[PDB]
């Protein structure tokens, strides 16, 4: 006797495509890093 | 900023003296969320440091439509003008008696709301010498 349960927020990924945003540290640049979200001091970073 | 500053001037009582003040790339602004350029709500002060006493304001001008704005004392002999383009500053002083001889200096002001009346940069300073 068994049953199916379905738990959110799984650590599952897989390999996909995504549109990805720049974003940098605050002139005109050729790159319009004034268009790119300010980004946090302290990024996270997690080891697994 | 850079400020460039006119030469040495001797005058004679009477006359009227043109002190120009030049301030290289630093008029226009850019505006990120219109990609363009377009004059900066800069103020350029002018200044005068008699030998040995302390510094007296003139007037200062607003560069973007020009606005300008003199002291009560010398009002009405005083004019401060900007010409854009050439990207510079010019003051007009007429009718200096034998007191008017001093250094004169332009100087930048970045006219920001949370810093009222801050001088960010100096020129080299003007000597204007009248005599007989």
């Amino acid at each position: 006797n068994l049953w199916v349960t379905v738990y959110y927020g799984v650590p599952v990924w897989k390999d996909a495509e995504t549109t990805l945003f720049c974003a940098s540290d605050a002139k005109h640049n050729v790159w319009a890093t004034h268009a790119c979200v300010p980004t946090d001091p302290n990024p996270q970073e997690i080891h697994l | 900023v850079r400020l460039d500053q006119s030469g040495t001037a001797v005058k004679k009582p009477g006359a009227s003296v043109r002190v120009s003040c030049r301030a290289p790339d630093s008029f226009t602004v850019y505006r990120p969320r219109l990609s363009a350029y377009f004059i900066g709500e800069f103020n350029i002060h002018w200044l005068r440091q008699a030998p040995g006493q302390g510094l007296e304001w003139l007037g200062f001008v607003n560069i973007f439509r020009g606005a300008v704005k003199y002291s009560s004392r010398f009002q009405g002999r005083i004019t401060i003008t900007r010409d854009t383009s050439s990207e510079t500053s010019y003051l007009d002083l007429g009718a200096l008696k034998a007191d008017d001889t001093a250094t004169y200096y332009c100087a930048w002001d970045k006219n920001v709301d949370d810093n009222p009346w801050r001088l960010d940069s100096w020129g080299q300073g003007t000597l204007v010498i009248v005599s007989s």
